[PDB]
RNA sequence: AAAAUGGAUAA
RNA sequence: GCGAAGGCCGGGGGCUAGAAGGCGAUCAGACACCACCGUAUUCCCGGCCGUAAACGGUGCCGCCCCGCGGCCGGCGCGCGCGUCCCGCCGGCCGCCCAGGGAAACCGGGAGGCUCCGGGCUCUGGGGGGAGUAUGGCCGCAAGGCUGAAACUUGAAGGCAUU
């Protein structure tokens, strides 16, 4: 039975969000020289850098796919944005309500304007 | 049977001030629950009140400026001896400078500043401050 | 550095006066702010009884001590707060440290006669804490503080030197009698008579929050 | 505004929850063939723009800070810190941002703005310790502690939300004069949905 | 709403119990039935406990009701 | 007003003087931490500015816990009259 | 300490219940200090579930079940499993699980 | 299904 | 005056359980627990007795007291017209805002108290001895109600946390 310790999770998070295009989903060695990369990251004895490049290989998976929060990515921050930021081609929303919900009609009556009275109703 | 008009009528009152409650209602209401109300108003520990003239037991608005800490009635009506209202004034008084024991003598509903000027005693009807 | 929006402000001095803060009700946080505030003999303390506080855990008994600690000057300001930890003397530095944080102003009071300066307390502010209820009754000029020992002790430090007292309940305990005080001498401005009753002030800029240095 | 009580009504900010409180009474309005209340958006606008009015007290915006838990919301809030100046507070609530001289979100906001009480409790509850006026939006169940002012909302739609939002924000800065002055706004009703 | 109770709103005093109003007094009235022969005003108590009978006739009026008296004939409201 | 205690000459001798409640008239507590002396502020409406200069309104820490600060808000600001009826 | 404010019955406004017996111990609990919960089943156990029906001549004839109330004691309950013990907080809440 | 006991006195 | 259960008196009954009694197994011994058998009893009608963890271990009337509720009994007003909706009173209850308390926790009070005072009634004063002794009284009895002292001892005891 294998699970990580967390001097080894945690030093992987920092290793997949400081670097995912350099890191490699399958190929444990490529990830392996990046951890030991003096100022890139470094980690004393092979088998601690062997454990952390097992986890960021995986972790690689997971970024690579629909990945689990706490690791943060350059396309990752800007990918979103877009998104957030795309208002409808244009808000369709507004529109004309109509179907007047059944006393709705009398608090724009006790308001002063009367919103399209009888013609959304 | 409600036993005494006045000291509900007074717990009812204070109740309103802890919960804020600016309007107060009083709904059993006597002659002495009317004089108590008015020497507190001229004192100024409440702002006013009014009585609507129900022809049965005639109601009591109290309306109290939210100034009020506690109001209590000493029943039994023990009288106090002119000498001594002074005792009775350091059990029921927040300081000796400050606060107001009505007590009843001839003359009429008296606090007790007045009783002391005039060297009167009377039964004491209850504190407030 | 000053840790607390407050912090700073003392140290810069942009809301100066410990009675102002009080005024806003602002909860102070920091232990150094006290000290800059009011060099005025630092604070007068007492140690108020280091109590041996056990748990027992399998094998043997863990022994905190937990103390309680009077610091206070007699410009109407008590405080009592307290600390336990495993080292006698650390127990008392974290007690003194608690006892700054909870300093609380006491009105003070002018009995019958107004002759001079205030000495007595305000009314019979009573506050209980625990068990242990107090009440502490205005008393005349020559009356000084009676109380217990340390329970008059702690009134001293408060500044109050005409007071009358009857604690009632588990007195021994000098946690909460010394406590219990504590909730009368801050209760002092809480109550309200007809002066204070005039509605004034509402200067609104004046929020310590609202000031930046 | 008619068309802005016309996005009000589309929004169904004027629908409520099952029932109301003393407090509440004041802006419930009627009751629908289910049962759930419907508020008077007379009470919305007055609510909003005293919100509006209170909103420009405390200088730095950031001091003036949101804070919700609610899905539905959190954008809207998001969207509200980026037009006015205020911070977001999102997510976990953090028991202790407020409290806590180390803490690593050490937060000592001026005044709070809340998505509603229930939703996040800690939020409301975290006032008191701390000295601060504290305001929420609230549906026609209403725990109204602690908060200044609360108003009413449906708070159960994305739109709803946002159209609320975009009516605080654009009287928020209309009442400063600093855009619009009753004029279009210069961001889309829609732009806070989530 | 700064109601007070010197001047609580008609419709409160009308909701609350006859003896817990401001201002107690009868929930109680008249109300008219009509009968044969009769287009003007025939009052009868509202909430009759007792058999009012036809004015010069045997039926019975007024069904008798724990609450307002209900009846079986054409009737006119309150007063008129 | 003159507010705060005094000795025979008449000066305030109290020292600090605790603010009011604006709804319940309660001293706001030395160390109470709810009631807070929270600002309003008016508009100009035709210069739709902020004039700088607003009225503040202190809710008693305790009308907070029972829950009527926002009912008692309403009230305060219609006597005041920036709020409507 | 009072450990429920029922005081572990459902007696209300009574003063007495009728007394039934644990199907089990045969201890007289008042019906309050009841566990009863209501049984219905197949008779024959489902595993035998239509090897019977495929038997049966009779053409849609269903299983009897049982529709009966089993009565339980407060005591037998606990060491029969039918009811544990709940921690503080957890005796509150009810919502049959 | 069957299981009883443990000196005093300090630690 | 009434008062569960058990008891008891004089008639009846008599199914079932079942104080006693026997019996098996059970263990060192069980004469206990678990089976099996079974008298009193259970049942009934006229009597006594007068007790209970007779409990909400919370006297009795009185009044104010915050929201969400469920049930229940009348009793209304509008809606479409339903065994709806808002409730108005009398209860039955769950959560609980204040507030109280050593706390568990009550909160339709165990809240409105040391900032103590609506009225009437009972009852207690460290823990044993002691509901004991005696003096009554009531009862067929069994016992009940009232009710000691000498003498001893430093803890007894409540709710909590580990």
């Amino acid at each position: 039975g294998k699970v990580r310790t967390k001097t080894i999770k945690r030093a992987a998070r920092k290793i997949v969000e400081n670097n995912y295009e350099s890191l490699k989903p399958k190929d444990f060695q490529n990830n392996k020289a990046i951890c030991s990369k003096r100022n890139v990251a470094i980690i004393p004895s092979k088998r601690l850098r062997n454990k952390v490049a097992g986890y960021v290989t995986t972790l690689m998976n997971r970024v690579v796919k629909g990945p689990v929060h706490g690791i943060s990515l350059r396309l990752q921050e800007e990918e979103r944005e877009r998104r957030d930021n795309y208002a409808p081609k244009k808000s369709e929303f507004d529109v004309e309500n109509i179907t007047v919900s059944g006393a709705t009609q009398q608090m724009i009556d006790s308001i002063g304007f009367k919103c399209m009275s009888t013609s959304l109703k | 049977v409600r036993i005494n008009v006045l000291r509900d009528a007074l717990k009812s009152i204070c109740n309103a001030q802890r919960i804020g409650k600016k309007q107060v209602i009083v709904r059993p209401s006597s002659k002495v629950i009317i004089e108590f109300l008015q020497l507190m108003q001229k004192n100024g520990y409440i702002s006013d009140f009014a009585v609507v003239d129900n022809h049965r037991s005639n109601r009591i608005v109290v309306n109290l400026i939210g100034r009020l800490n506690k109001a209590g009635v000493i029943s039994p009506r023990f009288d106090i001896p002119a000498n001594d209202i002074e005792k009775w004034v350091v059990n029921l008084l927040p300081s000796r400078l400050f606060g107001h024991i009505i007590l009843t003598t001839s003359q009429g509903i008296m606090d007790h500043i007045e009783a002391q000027h005039r060297q009167i005693g009377g039964k004491v009807i209850g504190y407030f401050y | 550095h000053p840790s607390t929006k407050l912090g700073r402000l003392v140290k810069a001095g942009k809301i100066e006066s410990l009675y102002d803060i009080f005024k806003y009700s602002l909860p102070i946080k920091e232990t150094e702010i006290i000290d800059y505030f009011f060099p005025k003999s630092e604070l007068a303390e007492e140690v108020c009884n280091i109590m041996s506080v056990q748990k027992q855990t399998t094998a043997g008994q863990r022994t905190r001590f937990r103390a309680h600690v009077i610091v206070g000057n007699r410009d109407g300001f008590i405080g009592y707060g307290a600390g336990v930890s495993k080292e006698v003397a650390n127990a008392i530095k974290k007690a003194a440290k608690n006892a700054r944080l909870n300093i609380v102003p006491v009105r003070r009071g002018f009995w019958g006669g107004k002759l001079g300066d205030p000495h007595t307390v305000s009314s019979k502010l009573s506050g209980k804490c625990g068990s242990v209820r107090v009440r502490l009754i205005p008393a005349p000029r020559g009356a000084g503080i009676v109380a217990s020992p340390t329970v008059a002790k702690v009134l001293e430090f408060a500044g109050v030197s005409d007071v009358f007292t009857r604690q009632s309940g588990h007195s021994r305990t000098l946690m909460n009698s010394v406590g219990a005080v504590y909730n009368a001498l801050k209760s002092s401005y809480s109550i309200l008579t007809p002066d204070l009753w005039k509605k004034e002030q509402l200067d609104h800029v004046q929020d310590i929050r609202t000031m930046s240095l | 505004k008619e068309a802005d009580v016309k996005k009000m009504l589309v929004a169904t900010t004027h629908l409520g929850v099952r029932n109301i409180d003393r407090r509440m009474q004041f802006y419930i309005f009627d009751r629908q063939k289910d049962g759930t209340f419907v508020f008077n958006l007379q009470k919305v606008w007055a609510k909003i723009v005293f919100a509006a009015r209170i909103l420009v007290t405390i200088d730095d915006p950031a001091e003036i800070a949101v804070v919700a838990n609610r899905p539905d919301a959190q954008r809207a809030i998001l969207k509200f810190c980026k037009y006015t100046h205020a911070t977001a507070f999102p997510g976990r609530f953090i028991p202790g941002n407020f409290t806590n001289r180390m803490n690593p979100n050490y937060c000592e906001p001026r005044l709070l703005l809340v998505n509603d009480p229930v939703v996040d409790r800690q939020a409301i509850l975290e006032a008191s310790y701390v000295n601060i006026p504290t305001i929420s939006l609230c549906n026609s169940d209403a725990n109204l502690k602690f908060i200044d002012v609360a108003i009413p909302c449906n708070n159960k739609t994305p739109m709803s939300i946002g159209l609320i939002y975009w009516l605080l924000a654009r009287e928020v800065l209309r009442l400063k004069g600093s855009i619009s002055r009753t004029e279009e706004w210069d961001v889309k009703p829609d732009l806070f949905v989530a | 709403m700064n109601v007070d109770l010197l001047y609580p709103d008609p419709v409160e005093e009308q909701r609350k119990h006859k003896l817990k109003r401001l201002v107690q007094g009868p929930n109680s009235y008249f109300l008219e039935i009509k009968c044969a022969g009769c287009q003007d005003i025939v009052v009868v108590y509202s909430h009759a406990n007792t058999p009012v009978f036809c004015p010069g006739c045997t039926s019975q009026i007024s069904i008798p009701t724990g609450g307002k008296c209900a009846f079986t004939s054409q009737v006119e409201r309150y007063r008129q | 007003d003159d507010i705060g205690m005094k000795n025979s000459s008449g000066v305030v001798v109290d020292a600090y003087i605790p603010r009011k409640c604006s709804a319940t008239n309660r001293l706001i507590g030395p160390k109470d931490h709810a009631a807070v002396q929270l600002s309003v502020a008016r508009v100009n409406d035709k210069g739709k500015m902020i004039e700088n200069n607003y009225v503040t309104f202190a809710f008693c820490g305790a009308i907070r816990s029972r829950g009527g600060v926002d009912s008692a808000f309403m009230l305060l600001a219609q006597e005041h009259g920036l709020m409507e009826r | 300490p009072v450990k429920r404010r029922n005081n572990g019955r459902s007696k209300y406004n009574c003063g007495h219940t009728n007394i039934v017996r644990c199907q089990n111990c045969h201890r007289c609990v008042p019906k309050d200090k009841v566990i009863k919960r209501f049984t219905i089943r197949n008779i024959v156990d489902n595993t035998i579930a239509d090897d019977v029906l495929n038997a049966c001549v009779i053409q849609g004839f269903a299983i009897p079940k049982l529709y009966n109330k089993v009565q339980y004691c407060v005591s037998c309950s606990i060491h029969n499993h039918i009811v544990r013990v709940r921690s503080r907080e957890d005796r509150k809440i009810r919502t049959p699980p």
